[PDB]
C-alpha cells in the first residue's frame, strides 16, 4: 500500500514504498503536488530504487510552480542510496 | 535462519568423470562468501548447479527453506526474481546498446512508467561508474568496461543474492582494483550477499569472511580469512601461498629413465 | 566382439539426439501465443533470414534459366520442335529444380549462418543468462527464428521460378530467333493449377519445415567452444543436403505415382 | 553527394581482397618443388578432402538418378517413346548435372571445413607461430590443401556420374517394366567421346580450381576471433555458389554455342 | 655489446589509432627484462614487432647489430633460428601428437640420427616435468599442461632469445608457482634471456632485473625492481600497488546529473 | 670440426661439440669404442643438447662389451645440463 496524504501545503506519505504499488502515484503528479514545502517519510518501511526516483521526480516538479521542498523523517535509508549513485545538491538537499 | 544458500550433500557425475562428492557448503546473510579451487572443475558446474539449471543426483539445496529441484516451472521462475548471476565473459545481447541491455528485464518483470523508467536505470549506470557508456553497443567496451556493464543488469530488480562466476580473471590490478571496491560497497550498502567463486588468492582474502577450498571432490580444511592463513596441511600450503610442488606433482607419472631414452 | 560394442555406444547415442531434436522443438511452439511482444521482433528476423537471402535467389535464378534454355534448344532441334521450348523450361522448372535448388541455397545461405547466431548466443552465456532472466528463450528466440523460415522459403520459391523463367524467354525467344507469341502459347495450355502450380508450394513447404528445424536444432547442442561450432556448421550444411533430397525423392513418388 | 563517398570506401576495399588472392595464390607455387615431404604430407590432406566427401556424394548421387528415371519417365511415355530414357538420364548427366550438382555439395562439405581449418589455425596462432619456425606456410600448409581440391574433384565427378546413371537404370528397367537390352542400346549409340565425355571433365576440372582457391582465401584473411570466423564460413558458400553458376553459364556457351 | 636487443625509436600507428610513439628500450644479455602495461595495449602488437612480422614506420631494431626490417627474405629466415616466442594460448599443431609437435623444429633444420633424435626430445620433456604427457593429442591438455609443452618446444635449437607472450594470465598459483620455477632455471642455467610481458605485479616482480612501464605510448617511469617499488608518481602507484582512481580515471566521460535522469 | 683420437683404451675428442658437426661420429660408434674406460673432455668448447646425447650413448653402449668408463675433464657446463635433465647414475656417473 502507498496511502499518502496532504496538509494543504506539505505532502504526506505512508505504507510502503516499493516498485510493484507505485504506478497510480505516478498518475498523481500535478493534483499530488499543491506548492508543497516539506515531505515527512512518515510511515515507510522499504524504499526501492524507482521509489526512491518517484521520491526523486516529485521535489524536482515541485520546483517552478512551487516551494524549495523541505525533507525530514529519512530512515537513513535513502542516505545510503545518496552517495552511492552520488546525486547532487540540487536536486536532492538533505 | 540467516542461512540463504545450504546444500546438504551433493553428488554429482556427468558420467564419466565423478566431480563433486560429498560437498557442503553454507551461505549466510549479510556476507561475502568465497569458492576457491584448483582451477577449471566447479566455477560454471556449481554456479549453474546452483541456479538450477543442472540438478544433482543427491541432496537437497535451500533458499530460505525451499529444495531447488523440487519446484515447478511456473514457481522456479518466480524464484529468479531474487537471484541472478554475472559470467565470467559478461553476457551481453549483442544485437543492442548498452542501454537497452542494463535496462532490459525491467521491462520483462515489472510496469514502469516510460521517463520513470529512462531515469531509474540512468543512474544506475552512474552505480557502477558507467554513466558515459550510454549508447554503446557492446563490441568496443575493451573487455574491463564490459564486466561492469553487465553488473548493473545484475542488479535490477534488486537482488538479494547475486553470483559472481570468477569475476577476476585476466585483467588490469587497476580494473580488479576497481571491482573489489565495488563489490566492498554492494554488500555495505543494500545488503546484498555475493557467493565470489574464482582463484586469485590476494584478492579474494582481502573481502571475504568465510572460504570453502574445494581442494579435491571434497571441501577440504573450509573456515575465515585468518584462521586459513595458519592452518599447515599440505594441500591449502600449495595453493594459497603457491608451493611449487607439495603434494600435487611436478612431474606426471611415467616410466622410468633407461628405456625412454635408451631406446 | 570387442569391436560390436563401440556401435552400442553410438545406437543409444545417435538415437537420443532426435530425442533433443523433437524435445525442443515441442516446447518451442506450446503456450502463450502472445502477439503485441512478437509482431515487431519477427519481422526483424525476416530481414536475417528472408532480405539477405533474397539477392543470392535471383541472380542465380537467371543463370538456371538461361542454362536450360541454351541447353534444352540443342535437345528440341534435333527432334525438330521449337514450341515445345515453353513447355519445356515452364514443366523442369515449377516441378523438379524449383523446389530442389531454391532449398539447397537456401540451406547454403540462410541455413548456415542461422546456427552460427544460435551456438554463438550460448558461447557468450546470453542463452544461460536469459535463464537469469527468468524468460524461457525456446518460445522467446527460438520460435521468432523458426516461423521466419518457413513463412520465407515459399516466397523464396515463387521469387526464384519467376525470374527462372524470365530467363528462359530470353535465349530461346530474342537470340536464338524464336517468335515471341508462339512461346508463351504452348506455356498457356502446358500446365494446369490443380496438380502443377499449388504442386510446387507442396514440395517447397515440406523443405522449409526440415531445413529451419534442422538448422536451430544444431545451434542448440553445440559444443559451446569455438572449435565445436564451425564443426556444427558444416555438419548442419551436410544434414539438411541429405534432407532435401531424401524428402524429394519421396515426394516425388506420391505426385507422380 | 554525402552517400556517394560510402561507396567511394567499398570501390577501392573490394578490389584490394582480389589483390590478395592473386598474390596469397601466387607465393603458393613458386620455388622449392619438393616431393620428398610432401608426397606423404598430400596423402593425409585427401583423407580429409576426399574420403568425408566420398559417402555424401554417392547416398546423394543415387537419389537424383531416381528422380530422373522417374520424372523422365511420364515426359517419354506423353510423347511415346520408351528408348529414350536411356539417351536422357545419360544425356542430362554427363552434360548438366554432374559438372553442377556435385561442385555444389563439394561446395557444402569439402568447401566449408576447409575454410574453418584455416582460420583457426590462425586463432590460435599456429600460423602466427610457424614464422618464427623460419617455415613459410604458403607452400607449407596451402598447396597441400590447393592441390589437394583440384585432384579430387575430377574424381568426385566420376563416381558421381555412375552411381548416378546407375540408379537411373534401377527404376526405368527394373521397376517400370523396360527391357535391360533396349536400354544400353539406345544409350551405346548416344554420346561420343570428343564433345561429350572429356567436355565433362573440362566443366569439372576448372570448377575445382574456383571453388578450392575461393575456400583458402577466405580462411586467409578471415577476422581471427571467433565471431568472424564463423562468418567468413558463410560467405565461401554464398560465394562459391554464385561462382559454380557464374562459370557454368559460360562454360555452357561455349561448348554448345 | 651485451644489449640484444634494441630498439631506437620507434612510431607505430596502423592508421587510426597512433598506439607506439617514442618507444625505445634494450634488453641486455644474461637478464630477465620485463614489460608491463595497463591493459591490451602492446602484447601481441609488440611482440610481433620486435620479431619481424610488422614492421615499424620510424626507428632501427638491433639483435647485435643487425637491422630487423632490413634484412633479406633468406636472411632473416636464419636468424629466426636463435630467436623464438611463446604465445599466451599456446601454439600447438592440433593434428599431431605431444611427441611430434615437440620434436617439430629439429626436423625441419637440423639432420639427425632417428634414435638420437627420439632421445634427446625425450629427456627435453623431463625438463619442463612433462615427460609423462607422451603420445597424447593436444587437446586433453587442461591448459596448464599446454603451455609448459610449447615451453619444450620452444627450447629446441638452443635459442639465445625466448620471447613470452604473456605467460601469466588466468591460472592457478601452483601452475604460476610451477612457470616462475622453470624460468628461473632456464636464465641461470643455459645463460638463455627471456623477455616476459604480462601484468601481473606480484609475480613479474619476483624474477625482473629491469622492469620498462609502458603506461602511455611512452616508456615513462622505467628502471629496476626496488628503485619502481619507491617511485611516488601518481601513474606508477596506481598501476603496481593497485589504487582504484588515479589519473587514470573511476568514471566515464560524460554530462551532469540534470537532463540525463531529469528528462 | 670434431676430431677425435684413441689411447689405444681411452677415446680422446677435440674441436667444438655442435648439432651440426655430430652425425660423422655417429657412423662411428663399434670401431670408436674399444673398450673404452675414460673420455677427455680435453679441447670441448661448446656442448649440445644433442652432443650431450650423442656422448650419453657412447658411453651407454660402451657396457655390455668394454668397461664402466670415467670421465674427466669436464668444463663444469655439462653438470649444468646433468641436474637439469635430472639423469640418473647409471647412465653418467660424474
Ligand atoms: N554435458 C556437459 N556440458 C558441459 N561441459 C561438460 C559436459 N560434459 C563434460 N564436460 C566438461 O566439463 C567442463 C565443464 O565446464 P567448466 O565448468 O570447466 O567451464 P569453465 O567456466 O571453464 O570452468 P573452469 O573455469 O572452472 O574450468 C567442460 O570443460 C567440458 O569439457
Ligand atoms: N591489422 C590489425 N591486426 C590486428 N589487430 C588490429 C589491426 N588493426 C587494429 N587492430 C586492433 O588492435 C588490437 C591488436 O591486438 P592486441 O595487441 O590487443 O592483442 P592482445 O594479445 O589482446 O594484446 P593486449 O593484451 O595488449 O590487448 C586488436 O584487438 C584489434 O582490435
Amino acid at each position: 500500500s502507498l496511502s499518502w496524504m496532504q496538509t494543504g501545503d506539505t505532502l504526506a506519505l505512508s505504507g510502503e514504498l516499493d516498485q510493484d504499488v507505485l504506478l497510480p502515484l505516478w498518475e498523481m503528479r500535478e493534483e499530488a503536488v499543491k506548492g508543497i514545502t516539506c515531505i515527512d517519510l512518515s510511515r515507510v518501511s522499504r524504499v526501492d530504487t524507482g521509489g526512491l526516483a518517484l521520491l526523486l521526480h516529485l521535489i524536482d516538479l515541485a520546483k517552478k510552480q512551487g516551494n524549495n521542498v523541505t525533507l525530514q523523517g529519512v530512515n537513513d535509508k535513502v542516505y545510503t542510496l545518496a552517495k552511492l549513485y552520488n546525486l547532487p545538491a540540487d536536486v536532492l538537499p538533505r | 535462519v540467516a542461512n540463504l544458500v545450504d546444500m546438504r550433500d551433493v553428488s554429482f557425475t556427468r558420467g564419466n568423470r565423478c566431480i563433486f562428492d560429498n560437498i557442503s557448503l553454507t551461505v549466510p546473510r549479510g556476507k561475502i562468501t568465497a569458492i576457491m579451487g584448483p582451477s577449471g572443475i566447479g566455477k560454471t558446474t556449481l554456479l549453474r548447479l546452483i541456479g538450477g539449471q543442472i540438478a544433482p543426483d543427491h541432496g537437497e539445496i535451500l533458499f530460505d527453506g525451499e529444495n531447488i529441484p523440487a519446484m515447478s516451472r511456473s514457481r522456479l521462475y518466480t524464484v529468479r526474481k531474487r537471484m541472478s548471476m554475472l559470467f565470467q565473459s559478461g553476457a551481453l545481447f549483442t544485437d543492442m546498446n548498452v542501454f537497452d541491455n542494463v535496462a532490459y528485464p525491467l521491462r520483462e518483470h515489472t510496469q514502469l512508467p516510460a521517463p520513470l523508467l529512462h531515469s531509474t536505470v540512468m543512474m544506475k549506470l552512474e552505480a557502477v561508474g558507467l554513466r558515459g557508456a550510454a549508447k554503446l553497443m557492446p563490441s568496443e567496451l575493451s573487455g574491463g568496461m564490459a564486466r561492469r556493464a553487465a553488473l548493473a543488469r545484475a542488479i535490477a530488480l534488486e537482488p538479494d543474492l547475486i553470483m559472481f562466476d570468477q569475476p577476476f580473471v585476466g585483467q588490469d590490478p587497476i580494473t580488479m582494483g576497481v571491482l573489489v571496491k565495488l563489490i566492498s560497497e554492494l554488500n555495505s550498502a543494500l545488503g546484498v550477499t555475493c557467493v565470489v567463486v574464482s582463484h586469485d588468492v590476494p584478492e579474494v582474502l582481502s573481502i571475504a569472511d568465510h572460504a570453502w577450498i574445494l581442494a579435491d571432490k571434497k571441501i577440504v580444511a573450509h573456515g575465515s580469512a585468518q584462521a586459513l592463513q595458519a592452518n599447515p596441511d599440505p594441500r591449502v600450503r600449495q595453493f594459497l601461498d603457491g608451493i611449487a610442488d607439495g603434494p600435487v606433482p611436478f612431474r606426471y607419472p611415467a616410466g622410468d629413465y633407461h628405456a625412454d631414452l635408451l631406446p | 566382439l570387442n569391436a560390436l560394442a563401440s556401435l552400442g555406444h553410438k545406437g543409444i547415442k545417435t538415437l537420443r539426439t532426435f530425442g533433443r531434436a523433437g524435445l525442443m522443438l515441442f516446447n518451442a511452439l506450446v503456450g502463450k501465443p502472445e502477439f503485441r511482444k512478437h509482431a515487431p521482433l519477427l519481422v526483424r528476423q525476416l530481414y536475417n533470414v528472408g532480405v539477405l537471402s533474397m539477392l543470392i535467389i535471383v541472380v542465380s535464378g537467371v543463370f538456371i534459366g538461361m542454362v536450360l534454355g541454351l541447353q534444352g534448344y540443342l535437345v528440341l532441334t534435333t527432334y525438330s520442335a521449337e514450341t515445345s521450348l515453353g513447355m519445356l523450361v515452364a514443366l523442369s522448372l515449377l516441378r523438379e529444380l524449383g523446389p530442389v535448388v531454391a532449398a539447397l541455397l537456401f540451406a547454403g545461405r540462410a541455413g548456415s549462418a542461422l546456427t552460427a547466431e544460435i551456438g554463438l548466443m550460448r558461447a557468450t552465456e546470453q542463452l544461460s543468462s536469459m535463464e537469469m532472466m527468468a524468460v524461457d528463450p525456446l518460445r522467446r528466440v527460438i520460435s521468432p527464428r523458426f516461423w521466419a523460415g518457413v513463412i520465407s522459403l515459399p516466397l523464396l520459391t515463387v521469387i526464384f521460378v519467376a525470374v527462372g523463367i524470365w530467363g528462359g524467354s530470353l535465349v530461346g525467344v530474342s537470340w536464338k530467333g524464336i517468335d515471341s507469341g508462339f512461346f508463351w502459347s504452348a506455356m498457356q495450355n502446358a500446365v494446369d493449377w490443380r496438380m502443377d502450380l499449388v504442386n510446387c508450394l507442396i514440395k517447397s513447404v515440406v523443405f522449409a519445415i526440415t531445413v529451419t528445424w534442422i538448422s536451430l536444432f544444431n545451434g542448440y547442442d553445440a559444443i559451446p567452444t569455438s572449435a565445436g561450432i564451425s564443426r556444427a556448421t558444416t555438419r548442419t550444411v551436410v544434414h539438411s543436403s541429405l534432407a532435401v533430397l531424401g524428402l524429394d525423392f519421396v515426394l516425388t513418388a506420391l505426385m507422380f505415382g
